[PDB]
RNA sequence: UCUCAUGGAGAGUUCGAUCCUGGCUCAGGAUGAACGCUGGCGGCAUGCUUAACACAUGCAAGUCGGACGGGAAGUGGUGUUUCCAGUGGCGGACGGGUGAGUAACGCGUAAGAACCUGCCCUUGGGAGGGGAACAACAGCUGGAAACGGCUGCUAAUACCCCGUAGGCUGAGAAGCAAAAGGAGGAAUCCGCCCGAGGAGGGGCUCGCGUCUGAUUAGCUAGUUGGUGAGGUAAUAGCUUACCAAGGCGAUGAUCAGUAGCUGGUCCGAGAGGAUGAUCAGCCACACUGGGACUGAGACACGGCCCAGACUCCUACGGGAGGCAGCAGUGGGGAAUUUUCCGCAAUGGGCGAAAGCCUGACGGAGCAAUGCCGCGUGGAGGCAGAAGGCCCACGGGUCGUGAACUUCUUUUCCCGGAGAAGAAGCAAUGACGGUAUCCGGGGAAUAAGCAUCGGCUAACUCUGUGCCAGCAGCCGCGGUAAGACAGAGGAUGCAAGCGUUAUCCGGAAUGAUUGGGCGUAAAGCGUCUGUAGGUGGCUUUUUAAGUCCGCCGUCAAAUCCCAGGGCUCAACCCUGG
């Protein structure tokens, strides 16, 4: 139920994924293989747009396809409502705040009981955090060090408007609902809906 | 005979009952005609609408052992007679 | 009825118990059934790695 | 509306009159109103009815096998013979 | 510039080529699933669709001694007391299981009149006086056994009569009808008899809806209708005698075949199609058939009688039994589970009470059967090397992948702590030292399956040479195979992946919505006309259809919206 594989192997072919890792590829390997690939089919273009969501969030098709049903039930902009469910995931929120260098790295912190929400432990990376929800670490120096090391050993990216940070607890807070234009990944959401038109 | 008892409906090892008036010979999950309460031991919450319950007790409805205890903690018997 | 022997090589002979499934072979008129390899008496295909579940063959180790 | 009218054909039997009832109802697949027919048996102890007459039916306790109605006069009619 | 609308995708194949028409095939989703390869945990559910085939063993309905007589045990063979074979009372018609039969008031929905109803509730009046029996028991006696036979004794909330009556019969006069006592410092509760009501439950009738076939067209004779005499809790040819000749049907009678129905489940843009597992309600059946007793209630799964088939015991004279109850065995079949714990909770029966019983139910165990959720490591990794494959022989790819360095421990191992569920002062927990929490150790315990000719995302090399073989369709292979097999690599899924089977969709391919009949399949050879369908204009009547406003109902669960609770989800709950 997890990738556990190389990531540059897909980034050469797929696109760009700041969520997975801020590192970049090295080599434009060969002009030969680019001549081998050449053009792309329309189904492939809709396919590759879907795969970007499978990596940027660390999600399965079964887990993803469930969210598609919730968006279809929700009225208006089913493509936008989809990202409202993915961006509100706990694994993304702990990442966009900057408490981990990678979303897989953040998923590990959630799994080993290092974070609590509103005074209670949460052992689910797929937890949907509502507006006005507090996110704090535990009291152990091990837990405090991992988040403290993430906020200290490298520069910090500018945060959104819908997220804050109190450096005295090293915590965060969700203000309101995201806008579709504040996604952390260049997306064409309409193509994704066109892919799941059959299902 | 009409009787005031409670049926089970919930998850395994998490009992969540509801009070209801039905015939005795009918099974536990029998056809209902008036639901007149809700109860669980874990959370210990109770709505227990009194105007419907008194309608049956006047007509000869006999509570069970625990439903008698639930109504005993309430003051319905003093207004019933 | 009559069935088809998929795969390469087989040990079946008269008075043997097989297990039949669906599927027809267009090239052979009249044949409308396939047997399962890796069953009561039909053994898996020898020296087969790719598409190994469709013939009832243990994984090498 | 409530009860069923009908024509009183085949009134030969004693203290009884066969009655033909007609109704219209839409077809469920195609939604067209079709004229269906169904017969009944009623009783007139006075024998005040004969073939060619218009009669109304009422529910009552059963008198015999298949005869479970009572013949009465019609309530709402539109004779209106030669009105201005 | 409002709002509504969250919803309809195609592709290949006839030809030398094109436009059409028309079939076949595929991409989707689902399953009571099965098989193949593989396999870490947890949560909620599910688990004989076939032989309604036959069944070893154990259990699944008992209870009251505060209804009665006797008997046994114990004690200080003395009082209290404990146990019960029998008489008597209630329950054994609920609950559980199974869909064989059933095409019709069986089911669903919506109404009715000619009825019953123990236990519960409410209410008006009563219980006076006598007698006779069968059990048990005692004696004798027949049997291999199961079970008896005879002779005598005995109690009762068991039996019988008399007396009384707000009831029954009848036009009336008149005639008839009951009861039981038990416990007790005596207030006095549990009960009994008659009568009138309430609720629930059940019986009966009716409107509407309720599969296929016309190469089944005539069917019925107690059959349709009445009277009289019957009969049922009650209406009814429910039964019978006589009389009348009606009754059903080509809008499908009758006959034949199929099938449990429904809430709902799956698919679908919708209209609608298919379907009736788990859950819930009704009906029906209980080895195959028939019949009745008992009771308020049955024509009774674990009750009785008879016949038939089968199985078991036998001392051969004669007896016993019905898992379509739980678990389990044999057999059939591709295929579906422990001969488990407990009445702690829920519910049911008996009892004044204490308490007894409850294979219902609540739990555990087996299975990846399904749905949901979390892992099988994160970060960094300069340069270079071994190794696999490919090459235009320079290199490229596998590949930041690995090695290596640090960090963490869901899970794993060790050691402690430890519930809620219990309602009822306290005690009362099958599950269970279960969930859950704390501490220590340490990347340590964990990824595979299919595909890579086009539909269809993903490619080369070697080997083979119309061979071996692939394939859902078109079709590939005959010496440079992107279609076979192997290798490397890639793509798509993921503790699952694929194959097969079944239903829907795609399929506008039965075209109400939504097709066509000049030549592609399709206008009777033609005309007259019955039933049937439709029908010019104008003014009125009625309000059946139709439209609007209110009332009742279509259970709950499920679906839809909102809210809440399990660390999230599935899922559970509240409200609408
Ligand atoms: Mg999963
Ligand atoms: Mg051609
Ligand atoms: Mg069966
Ligand atoms: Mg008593
Ligand atoms: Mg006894
Ligand atoms: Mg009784
Ligand atoms: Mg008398
Ligand atoms: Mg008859
Ligand atoms: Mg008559
Ligand atoms: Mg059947
Ligand atoms: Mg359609
Ligand atoms: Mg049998
Ligand atoms: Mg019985
Ligand atoms: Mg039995
Ligand atoms: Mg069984
Ligand atoms: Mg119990
Ligand atoms: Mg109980
Ligand atoms: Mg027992
Ligand atoms: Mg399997
Ligand atoms: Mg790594
Ligand atoms: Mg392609
Ligand atoms: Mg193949
Ligand atoms: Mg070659
Ligand atoms: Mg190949
Ligand atoms: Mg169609
Ligand atoms: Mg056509
Ligand atoms: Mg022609
Ligand atoms: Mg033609
Ligand atoms: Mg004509
Ligand atoms: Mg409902």
């Amino acid at each position: 139920s997890r990738y556990r594989g190389p990531r540059f192997k897909k980034i050469r072919r797929l696109g760009a994924l700041p969520g997975l890792t801020n590192k970049r590829p090295r080599a434009g390997s060969d002009l030969r293989n680019q001549s081998r690939s050449g053009k792309r089919s329309q189904y492939r273009i809709r396919l590759e747009e879907k795969q970007k969501l499978r990596f940027h969030y660390g999600i399965t098709e079964r887990q993803l396809l469930k969210y598609v049903r919730i968006a279809r039930k929700a009225k208006g902009s089913t493509g936008q409502v989809l990202l409202q469910l993915l961006e509100m995931r706990l694994d993304n929120i702990l990442f966009r705040l900057g408490m981990a260098p990678t979303i897989p790295g953040a998923r590990q912190l959630v799994n080993h009981r290092h974070i609590l929400v509103n005074g209670r432990i949460v052992d689910i990376p797929s937890y949907r955090c509502k507006p006005q929800d507090t996110i704090m670490a535990r009291d152990e120096q091990k837990s405090i060090a991992l988040i403290q090391n993430s906020l200290d050993l490298s520069p910090r990216e500018e945060l959104p408007k819908h997220l804050t940070l109190n450096p005295f607890p090293y915590k965060g807070l969700v203000n309101q609902i995201i806008d579709s234009k504040w996604v952390g990944l260049k997306i064409n959401e309409l193509l994704v809906v066109e892919y799941y038109s059959r299902q | 005979m009409v009787k005031l008892r409670l049926k089970r409906c919930g998850r395994k090892q998490r009992a969540v009952y509801r009070i209801v008036a039905i015939d005795v010979r009918s099974r536990r999950e029998g056809r209902d005609l008036q639901k007149v309460g809700f109860y669980d031991p874990i959370k210990s919450q109770t709505y227990l609408n009194v105007p419907a319950i008194l309608d049956f007790l006047e007509k000869g409805a006999q509570p069970t052992e625990t439903v008698y205890d639930i109504l005993k903690r309430a003051e319905v018997f003093k207004e019933f007679r | 009825i009559t069935a088809y022997i998929p795969g390469i090589g087989h040990n079946l002979q008269e008075h043997s118990v097989v297990l039949v499934r669906g599927g027809r072979v267009k090239d052979l008129p009249g044949v409308r059934y396939h047997i399962v390899r890796g069953t009561l008496d039909a053994v898996g295909v020898k020296d087969r790695q790719q598409g190994r579940s469709k013939y009832g063959v243990k994984k090498p180790k | 509306m409530r009860s069923m009218q009908g024509k009183v054909i085949c009134a030969t039997n004693d203290k009884t009159v066969n009655v033909e009832v007609v109704r219209l109802a839409p077809h469920p697949k195609y939604k067209r109103r079709v004229r269906k027919k169904k017969k009944y048996q009623a009783h007139d102890p006075d024998n005040q009815f004969k073939v060619g007459d218009w009669v109304q039916l009422d529910k009552c306790r059963p008198i015999s096998k298949t005869k479970t109605f009572l013949a009465v006069a019609p309530e709402g009619r539109q004779s209106s013979a030669t009105r201005p």
